[PDB]
């Protein structure tokens, strides 16, 4: 490597299953939160007051 | 590493970056040649491939001398390219007879221990010998080249002292003369001599095309490393890699 | 020997900075 | 006659440039000066388009 | 000094004999390690700890050219640490230097052939043509007078220090 | 050479250390995480580690 | 006692002031922002310069010959390399040698065919190359016999 | 401070504008003399600014050069005149050239424009 | 101490020829001389080719000898090496070059007397500053 | 005479002359400023 | 090397050494710097200034100016240092 | 108004020309500017706009 | 840049400590100016705060607790006294210069830290051995040699272009 | 240069890039107009 000119730069499918695990493991958990809940907009100066 | 042809075959944008450019080209078949008074060789490529440096070494009870496998601390600036010198035959002996190219790189090699050998991987003014005429699938070179000195005297110590140039005294300490004895035990240091060596070499060409005038092999290079104008003694370093050539008429 | 002296000092410093931040006087409201 | 025809573009748009923010931000003063600034706007347009044929004739003659 | 040759020599004597006669601890104070000013704040300790113990005056250099002028290499002010060695005559202009590009340097002491030539003291009357020793003698006596030391006695080192004088004011 | 610790490493198998060197006679590539620096570096971790769950309990 | 030399911009000036026509005393600038005179005097353009633009399309044929002989042997950057080594004389020439509109126009033919030599060079399209040059060279020897 | 580059300058600025009065001294040019009392003052103060026994020589030797002349002996004027000169060695700055030379190294030097002005500029 | 008839007064033949330049025409030199050959020749020196300057003792050894005005002059029309073998108008600005180089183009005889009088009054006014390098700045 | 400077300076002039009265003339009108 | 007796030889004096001065001592010869000075100093180790002539290549137009400056010329032992810095010195003005 | 035709765009400091001259306005082979009428368009036309 | 060639005035640690207390000034003016401004109270509904304060008041308007409990949560330590606060931006710059001032004694009679001696050695003994303390002193001698022929004009240094270090093309 | 037609109005062209310089100094004037409220 070292000015390859890679995409967020990477040399191995290694590296691609680090780049997508470890962004939806730690996505997986932000789900478990934020899954099956939607719609209800506010219409104020940055409330998004629910939980 | 392939042959001259398809690396011609790349752009420099696509080379620029993949450390193919130290790498010298492979020949493909055996055959011969039969060089020409008139030709010479062009596009001589010396790659070493490993290194080793001569020490004291430790094994079952008793303390010799041999070489460690050591490597190398600059990144790729270690191989030689683009070597030419005019090619004679005399005795039925070929021989080289070095003149251009990159004939020298700055290396430093590091032993196992932690000490740095920096040295030149040098050809310059190289006569080879064959072991006979007419290059072929075993034809041998040898010879002596010169190493000149890694720095040259406009090279300056760390205080201010060249060869050519620089401050003659420790500019450190200068209430050190003072006497009929000056600084005279720092004079083995303020001296800065330009000290040139003699090394050796011995191709070995395996692999020969003459479709394209091309020959490859395997040398085995020592040499002597660096002396910091003289004040240490340098050691002997081996090389070991294959090398290149393009054959004239 | 004097890298002793020297690497005594700075985790010397690096000691105390850990002590006056978690061993702390803490100041009440009271 | 390009020299004369900017020469007199230039001494409009100082009386736009001063008299126009002058009548703007008075309250009273726009509605009734509007058809006198719209004749000068009108004006001014058409002096760029006369000013603009002068160099596309007066060039490629 | 000066003053105490040319009252020596206007009652009639050589030069060889008319330094001779200077005492050697008059000598002492023309020296820069006897400067308060020469010295650094983390130099401690005594002066011989800086240069050595002094043993004896070697002598009083003159240098010559081969027109036989008179050279007195420019002495070093007490502000640089290192000054280069400059080779000026009466006038004060340079006969001679040491260069430090030694390429085309037009001064340089084996073009200019110095001869150095001693006066009084334990080197005295004693030619060096030898251009090393002229260089190494023309270095020497751009500080001080020239002596002879002991560095050995409590392993002084090669640079300077300072006096009562500079460390009471100080 | 005055090695007091040294020899009860080398004696339970810590022969190579991040310098190369090696205390058979040999040259190691790479000696890993068990050498006479990285056992001496454990130490240091576990010190600070031992240290801190000192003043917790 | 003096009377130093005031020098306003309107008054006297010697080395220093910047009037801006004053010290140029009826030589007549470009503009009053540059110390040259126009364009008039001392260098008839028309004058023999006529030989190194000529001797540009000289030398610019036996490049353009050099060109599908490294096709052959697959050098892609020496096509791209002799394209502009040499070749970058000759937009200088053409363009300040080709005057009326009909050799404008067998410039124009001559530049695009010349460009898409480069292009096919980067595509390493071995035929479009050569086809190229084929287009590229008659339009160059067409040029030269039209002056 | 008085030191041993002053002493030199005010030597080597003004030993040139005593030893060219010998021009002067030929003809006998009384207003030449006058014109350059300061600079036998001014010498004398430079050249022995310590030594105050060597200055105060030159006073009387700088006297007897202005007693003469105001008496107007012209063979006790060269009578003393030489006198000064040879006792205080004043001394002109002559021609360097590139194996003699390098009068000045900055421009701030008292020789620059001088005829012992030059410089080896490689 | 100003710019007289006497320190304006520059050698022009290669004899001992000598004319004053008007002190307009000093102006000239300097002016017209930073803007062409400026770039190159701040201080009398070359940048380009540091062995080969501007100074008079480096314009009399030259071959011809350029320590005049016109020579100078005629180096600018037809520049040749610094043994005058060949010419390097390919790679030098001159009127033999100035289709090559734009900054060429507008110069007449009066500029080039002035910019060549500005070569040779300037050794005059400085003397160790006038190509000595950095030494002197 | 250079006429370049003569007409550089009230051009500065009466550029700064004239948005400066649009100061000075709102409010000899006074009107909403 | 502290001390090499060769020092006026090289920039100093009148007379340039052949072995080891560089391209920038034969400026002060006239006619020499381009394609003379350029031969003398891109060629192998000298005996004499009569010697100098076995250079190849070098012709009559050439060699006259080395006539004109054969006694302004000396040959001098080489020392390797100041032979690499033949063609650039590394000082320039 | 400051254009001299001698010297290249850098060397008399300017800053706009040479963003419409990459877009192919008065600009001839290597560099050279045959003309800045192209350029007083572009500003002519940027000034009645303001 | 005089004191620091002649006499490496940056190395001198009676400086580093007035640098520390001239920049640790500055500090506690930037952090004292932000946190007062950032725990102010509401006095006010106007946007603008710096309206809502007179003289007069006998409370306070910016909360001590909030701005102890933001840096000894953000840095760590914290202020909890505006008595002891207020003399340390007393304290910090006025000892800087002090401390920096006795420092400046030092060089007015040349005591000064001008080298570390076994750094210096054993660069004397090892041209291999470089730091960036040794390419201070290379630096410091082209500010003592270049400067001082039109520093000190009076002591009429003239130095030859081959006596004036150099290093390689420039 | 300007076009040669243009070329008479050279002083004027020169200042008018310093023209949005002054509008920014026209926003503390009329503030002190208005007296800063
Ligand atoms: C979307 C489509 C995008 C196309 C991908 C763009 C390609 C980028 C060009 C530069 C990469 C290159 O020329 O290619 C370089 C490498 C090629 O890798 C090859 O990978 C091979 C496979 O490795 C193997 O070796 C491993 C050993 O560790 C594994 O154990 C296992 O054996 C196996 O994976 C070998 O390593 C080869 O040496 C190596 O050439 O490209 C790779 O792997 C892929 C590089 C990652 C590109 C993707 C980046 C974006 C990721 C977010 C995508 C979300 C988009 C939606
Ligand atoms: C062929 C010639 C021609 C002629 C004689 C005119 C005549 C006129 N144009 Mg016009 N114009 C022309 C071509 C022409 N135009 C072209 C080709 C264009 C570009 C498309 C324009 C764009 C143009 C604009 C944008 C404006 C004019 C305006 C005007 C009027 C200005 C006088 C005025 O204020 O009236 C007073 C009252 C009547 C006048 C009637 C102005 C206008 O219409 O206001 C009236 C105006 O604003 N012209
Ligand atoms: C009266 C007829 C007439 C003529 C002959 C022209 C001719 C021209 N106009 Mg023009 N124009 C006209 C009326 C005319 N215009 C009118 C009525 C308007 C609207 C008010 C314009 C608005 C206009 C604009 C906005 C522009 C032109 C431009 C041009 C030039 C473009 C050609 C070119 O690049 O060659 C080369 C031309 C020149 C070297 C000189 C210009 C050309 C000279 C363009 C221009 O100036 O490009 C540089 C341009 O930007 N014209
Ligand atoms: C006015 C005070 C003064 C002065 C000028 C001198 C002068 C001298 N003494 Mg002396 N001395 C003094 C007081 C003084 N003495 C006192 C009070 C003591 C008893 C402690 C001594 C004990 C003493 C000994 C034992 C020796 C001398 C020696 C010397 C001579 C060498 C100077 C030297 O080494 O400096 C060294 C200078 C320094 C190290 C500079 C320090 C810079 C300041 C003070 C830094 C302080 C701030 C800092 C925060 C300190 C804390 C350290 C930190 C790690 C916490 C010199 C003639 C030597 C000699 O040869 O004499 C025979 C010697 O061997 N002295
Ligand atoms: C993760 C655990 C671990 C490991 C694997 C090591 C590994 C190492 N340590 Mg070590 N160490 C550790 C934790 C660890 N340490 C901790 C927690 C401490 C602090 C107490 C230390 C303190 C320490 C010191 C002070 C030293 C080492 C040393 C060493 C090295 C030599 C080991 C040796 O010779 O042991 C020899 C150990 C023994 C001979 C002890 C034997 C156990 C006794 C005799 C048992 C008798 C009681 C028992 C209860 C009997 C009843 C049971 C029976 C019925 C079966 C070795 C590289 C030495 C070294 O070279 O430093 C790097 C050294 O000097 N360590
Ligand atoms: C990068 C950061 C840095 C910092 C923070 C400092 C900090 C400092 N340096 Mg410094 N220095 C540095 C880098 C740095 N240095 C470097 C790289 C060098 C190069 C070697 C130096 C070299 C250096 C020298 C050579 C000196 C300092 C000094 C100082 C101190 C400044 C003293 C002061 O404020 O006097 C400011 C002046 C005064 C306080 C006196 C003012 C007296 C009154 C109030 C005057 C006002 C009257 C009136 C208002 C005037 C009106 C007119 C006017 C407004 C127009 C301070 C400790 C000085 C020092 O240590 O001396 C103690 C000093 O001499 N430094
Ligand atoms: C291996 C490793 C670690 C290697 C290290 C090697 C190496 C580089 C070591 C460097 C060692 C080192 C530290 C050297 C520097 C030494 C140095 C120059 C020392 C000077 C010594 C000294 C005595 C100087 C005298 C001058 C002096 C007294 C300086 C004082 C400096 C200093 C401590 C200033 C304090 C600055 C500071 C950070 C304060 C922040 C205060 C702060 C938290 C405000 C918070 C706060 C603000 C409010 O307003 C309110 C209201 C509240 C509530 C509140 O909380
Ligand atoms: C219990 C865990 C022990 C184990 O799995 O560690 C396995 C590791 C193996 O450790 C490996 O060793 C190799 C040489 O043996 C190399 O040094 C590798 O770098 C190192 O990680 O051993 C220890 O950590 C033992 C700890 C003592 C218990
Ligand atoms: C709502 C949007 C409001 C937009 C108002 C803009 C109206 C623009 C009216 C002018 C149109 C330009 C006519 C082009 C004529 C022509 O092609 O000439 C062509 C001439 C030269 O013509 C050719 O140009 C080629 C260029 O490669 C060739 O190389 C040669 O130069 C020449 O042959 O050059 C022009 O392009 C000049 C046009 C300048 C472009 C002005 C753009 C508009 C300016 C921005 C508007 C201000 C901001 C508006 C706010 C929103
Ligand atoms: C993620 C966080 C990263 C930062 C964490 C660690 C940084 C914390 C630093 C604290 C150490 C200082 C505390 C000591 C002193 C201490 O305990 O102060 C505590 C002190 C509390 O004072 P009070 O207001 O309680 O005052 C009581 C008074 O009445 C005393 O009478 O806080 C201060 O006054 C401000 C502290 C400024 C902080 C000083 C910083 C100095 C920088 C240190 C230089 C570093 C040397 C490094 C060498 C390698």
């Amino acid at each position: 490597n070292a000015r390859f000119a890679n995409g967020k730069p990477q040399s191995i499918e290694a590296k691609y299953i680090m780049r997508s695990p470890a962004e939806w493991d730690r996505f997986m958990r932000f789900m478990d939160r934020y899954a099956e809940a939607n719609g209800l907009g506010f219409s104020s100066x940055x409330x998004x007051x629910x939980x | 590493a392939l042959t001259k042809s398809q690396i011609n075959e790349l752009s420099y944008l696509q080379v620029k970056g993949t450390g193919l450019a130290n790498r010298c080209a492979e020949v493909v078949g055996e055959d011969s040649i039969k060089p020409k008074p008139g030709a010479k060789l062009v596009d001589m490529c010396i790659e070493p491939k490993a290194w080793a440096v001569e020490e004291e070494v430790g094994k079952a009870g008793k303390t010799e001398k041999k070489f460690v496998n050591s490597k190398v601390m600059t990144r790729q600036t270690y191989t030689l390219d683009a070597i030419e010198g005019p090619i004679t035959v005399d005795g039925g002996k070929i021989t080289f007879s070095e003149k251009e190219g990159i004939d020298y790189a700055a290396t430093t090699v590091q032993l196992p221990g932690g000490e740095r050998v920096p040295f030149l991987f040098t050809v310059k003014d190289l006569v080879a010998k064959g072991n006979g005429d007419t290059f072929k699938p075993g034809f041998q070179m040898g010879g002596d080249f010169n190493t000149p000195s890694y720095r040259t005297g406009l090279f300056l110590d760390p205080k201010g002292r060249g060869g050519t140039t620089g401050y003659d005294m420790a500019v450190a300490l200068p209430a050190l003369q003072l006497g009929e004895e000056g600084d005279a035990e720092l004079f083995g240091e303020n001296n800065k001599v330009f000290d040139i060596t003699q090394g050796r070499i011995e191709m070995e060409v395996n692999k020969v095309n003459a479709e394209d005038s091309e020959i490859g092999g395997v040398f085995v290079a020592t040499q002597l490393s660096d002396t910091d104008m003289g004040s240490k003694t340098p050691k002997k370093v081996l090389t070991k890699g294959i090398f290149y050539a393009k054959v004239e008429q | 020997m004097e890298a002793l002296v020297y690497t005594f000092l700075l985790i010397g410093t690096l000691m105390v900075i850990f002590f006056a931040v978690f061993f702390r006087e803490t100041p009440r409201i009271l | 006659m390009i020299t004369a025809l900017t020469a007199l573009f230039v001494l409009v748009s100082l009386a736009l440039v001063v008299t126009v923010p002058v009548a703007l931000a008075t309250p009273g003063e726009w509605e009734t000066s509007k058809d006198q600034f719209n004749k000068i706007f009108q004006l001014w347009v058409g002096l760029v388009v006369a000013i603009a044929t002068a160099d596309g004739i007066s060039t490629a003659i | 000094i000066e003053r105490q040759v040319e009252t020596s020599v206007s009652e009639g004597l050589s030069e060889s004999q008319a330094w001779s006669r200077i005492p050697d601890k008059l000598a002492f104070y023309d020296y820069i390690g006897n400067n308060p000013a020469k010295g650094g704040l983390f130099r401690a300790g005594p002066m011989n700890k800086g240069d050595g113990i002094a043993e004896a005056w070697l002598g009083h250099p003159i240098f010559r050219d081969k027109e036989g002028r008179e050279l007195t290499v420019r002495r070093m002010p007490a502000f640089f640490e290192t000054f280069p060695v400059i080779l000026v005559d009466k006038d004060g202009i340079i006969r001679a230097d040491i260069p430090f590009r030694r390429a085309e340097s037009k001064y340089s002491i084996e073009q200019v052939g110095v001869t150095v030539d001693f006066y009084g003291g334990k080197l005295n009357g004693q030619t060096f043509k030898d251009a090393p020793t002229v260089k190494k003698f023309a270095r020497k006596a751009q500080l001080g007078e020239v002596f002879e030391f002991d560095r050995t006695s409590l392993e002084s080192d090669g640079v300077f220090r300072s006096s009562p004088r500079g460390w009471y004011t100080y | 050479q005055g090695m007091f610790v040294m020899p009860f490493m080398t004696r339970l198998g810590i022969t190579d250390s991040w310098g190369g060197w090696s205390i058979t006679g040999e040259s190691v590539s790479n000696p890993g995480i068990w050498s006479f620096e990285g056992v001496a570096l454990s130490h240091i971790i576990l010190s600070g580690m031992c240290f801190l769950a000192a003043i917790w309990h | 006692s003096v009377f130093g030399l005031i020098g306003d911009g309107t008054s006297y000036s010697e080395g220093a002031a910047y009037g801006t026509d004053q010290a140029d005393k009826l030589y007549s600038p470009y503009s009053v922002y540059s110390p040259e005179g126009e364009k008039s005097l001392y260098k008839p353009d028309s004058a023999e310069y006529l030989a190194r633009k000529k001797a540009v399309l000289a030398e610019t044929k036996n490049r353009l010959q050099k060109i599908p002989g490294y096709v052959d042997k697959k050098e892609w950057f020496n096509v791209k390399d002799e394209l502009t080594r040499y070749m970058y004389e000759t937009r200088g020439a053409v363009r300040s040698l080709s005057s009326s509109v009909t050799q404008k126009e067998k410039a124009e033919v001559f530049f695009r065919a010349l460009e898409d030599t480069y292009g096919a060079a980067t595509l390493k399209k071995g035929d479009a190359v050569k086809a190229s040059n084929d287009k590229a060279i008659a339009a160059l020897d067409a040029f030269t016999a039209t002056l | 401070s008085v030191s041993a580059a002053t002493i030199n300058r005010a030597r080597g600025l003004y030993g040139d504008r005593i030893a060219a009065l010998k021009d002067a001294v030929a003809a006998g040019d009384f207003k030449a003399i006058a014109e350059e009392k300061n600079a036998f003052i001014l010498f004398n103060s430079g050249a022995y600014p310590t030594n105050k026994a060597k200055k105060n020589a030159a006073i009387a030797q700088t006297n007897e050069i202005f007693k003469a002349i105001r008496s107007g002996d012209k063979a006790a004027v060269k009578s003393a005149y030489d006198a000064y000169m040879a006792a205080n060695d004043i001394r002109p700055l002559p021609e360097i050239n590139a194996n003699i030379g390098q009068g000045y190294s900055s421009d701030f030097d008292f020789r620059v424009r001088t005829k012992a002005g030059a410089i080896y500029v490689r | 101490i100003d710019l007289d008839e006497a320190t304006r007064t520059v050698v022009v033949d290669n004899a001992g020829n000598t004319t004053v330049l008007t002190p307009e025409q000093v102006k000239r030199g300097k002016r017209l001389f930073n803007a062409t050959c400026g770039a190159c020749h701040v201080g009398g020196i070359t940048k380009t080719n540091p062995n080969v300057g501007l100074d008079p003792e480096a314009l009399s050894l030259a071959t011809p000898r350029r320590d005049n005005i016109n020579a100078l002059v005629d180096y600018i029309k037809n520049p040749t090496t610094y043994d005058g073998l060949e010419s390097i108008a390919e790679v030098h600005p001159s009127i033999k070059s100035a289709d090559i180089y734009p900054r060429m183009r507008s110069l007449t005889d009066e500029d080039l007397y002035s910019i060549a009088g500005h070569i040779m009054l300037s050794p005059k006014i400085a003397s160790e500053k006038w190509g000595g390098g950095k030494i002197y700045y | 005479d250079t006429r370049l400077l003569v007409i550089a300076a009230p051009v500065l002039v009466a550029a700064s002359w004239a948005l400066f009265n649009i100061g000075r003339l709102a409010i000899q009108q006074i009107q909403r400023l | 090397v502290i001390d090499y007796e060769n020092i006026g030889y090289l920039g100093g004096s009148s007379i340039v050494d052949i072995n080891n001065a560089n391209i920038r001592a034969y400026l002060k010869m006239p006619g020499m710097y381009p394609t003379v000075a350029g031969k003398i100093v891109s060629h192998g180790p000298y005996s004499g200034v009569s010697d100098l002539y076995k250079i190849p290549g070098l012709s009559s137009a050439e060699a006259d100016v080395i006539k004109k400056y054969e006694s302004r010329l000396t040959a001098k032992t080489p020392s390797p240092d100041y032979v690499i810095d033949r063609i650039n010195n590394g000082l320039y003005r | 108004s400051h254009f001299v035709p001698e010297k290249p765009t850098y060397e008399q400091g300017f800053i706009l020309i040479q963003h419409l001259a990459t877009l192919g306005y008065g600009i001839g082979p290597g560099g050279e500017i045959t003309s800045t009428v192209p350029y007083f368009a572009v500003g002519v036309i940027h000034l009645i706009s303001s | 840049l005089f004191l620091q060639g002649f006499h490496n005035w940056t190395l001198n640690p009676f400086h580093m400590m007035g640098v520390a207390g001239i920049l640790g000034g500055a500090l506690l003016c930037a952090i004292h100016g932000a946190t007062v401004e950032n725990t102010l109270f509401e006095d006010g509904d106007a946007a603008n705060t710096f309206r809502a304060f007179t003289p007069t008041q006998s409370e306070e308007t910016y909360s001590m607790v909030t701005a102890n409990r933001f840096w000894s949560q953000i840095f760590g330590v914290a202020f909890s006294n505006k008595r002891w606060l207020h003399f340390f931006m007393l304290f910090v710059p006025v000892t800087g210069l002090w401390t920096s001032s006795i420092g400046i004694v030092g060089l007015a009679l040349n005591l000064r830290a001008y080298d570390f001696v076994s750094q210096e050695l054993r660069a004397a003994e090892d041209p291999e051995f470089e730091t960036f303390y040794t390419k201070n002193h290379l630096l410091d001698e082209g500010i003592r040699a270049w400067m001082a022929a039109q520093d000190q004009p009076h002591e009429n240094f003239v130095f030859p272009e081959e006596v004036l270090p150099r290093g390689n093309a420039l | 240069k300007l076009p040669e037609a243009y070329a008479f109005l050279n002083p004027i062209v020169d200042v008018m890039p310093v023209i949005p310089v002054l509008f920014f100094l026209l926003a503390f004037v009329w503030q002190a107009a208005v007296s800063f409220r």
